[PDB]
């Protein structure tokens, strides 16, 4: 039971502004980190991918990073319609565990 | 294969 | 295109059982695997149950170990979740999600989410 934990809780910036959220794993994970973006009233929308992976069609602003138990999403040039849920998901080990959201505003 | 789970079988 | 359609859930009370149903379109259903998570009201998402491509392999979270069986009837491209002795800690939006590599259960297409509540 790998736990992941968020920060920071939640964030507004302003547009244009850069966004920087983590999430830090209790263990390992081989990189298979993966980040989603939820709307009210929708599922999570897949960002990232295993790897550091942007999926296609998700605008090139949005980033990952980290390796081992330290990882980072990041939002350059933030816009409103950024504004969200965003969640952390190892996928290394059964049970898939997930953080528990940063929300955003701007 | 990968980690502790299989998803596609054989 | 590819689309993930749920059914079931509800309301019913603590101890009785509920199937959730998702039927998929888009894609070829047997070359992936499936899983079920869930969110709570304080927004968390917590993984449930997830199976293989032939459903030799399937894989709960200890909080449904004994109550749950995920499932899934590949000539009709549907997914299933069989829950049973249900308590209120088991209220949640259910979602249907596809694995999106042939090795991962990391999701890449979700269902609309079903309710379920026990009370």
């Amino acid at each position: 039971d790998i736990e992941l934990t968020q920060s920071p809780a939640s964030l507004s910036v302003a547009t244009g502004e850069k966004v920087t959220i983590r999430c830090m794993t209790s263990t390992d994970i081989d990189d298979d980190m993966n980040w989603y973006q939820q709307k009210p009233g929708e599922p999570p929308k897949f960002l990232i991918s295993e790897g550091n992976t942007l999926r296609p069609g998700v605008p090139s602003r949005f980033s990952s990073s980290g390796t081992g138990t330290d990882f980072v999403f990041t939002i350059e040039n933030t816009l409103s319609e950024d504004v969200g849920d965003y969640y952390c998901l190892q996928s290394f080990n059964v049970p898939l565990t997930f953080g528990c959201g940063t929300k955003l505003e701007i | 294969k990968k980690g502790n789970y299989v998803v596609t079988d054989h | 295109q590819v689309k993930l359609q749920q059914s079931g859930g509800g309301l019913v009370k603590p101890g009785a059982s509920l199937k959730l149903s998702c039927v998929t379109s888009g894609f070829t259903f047997r070359k992936f695997g499936m899983s079920w998570v869930r969110q709570t009201s304080d927004k968390c998402l917590e993984w449930v149950a997830s199976i293989s491509t032939g459903g030799y392999n399937t894989y709960y979270s200890d909080n449904v170990k004994g109550r749950f069986t995920i499932s899934r009837e590949n000539a009709k491209n549907t997914l299933y979740l069989q829950m049973s002795s249900l308590k209120s800690e088991d209220t949640a939006l259910y979602y249907c999600t596809r694995g999106y590599s042939s090795t991962s259960y990391a999701m890449d297409y979700w269902g609309q989410g079903t309710t379920v509540t026990v009370s």
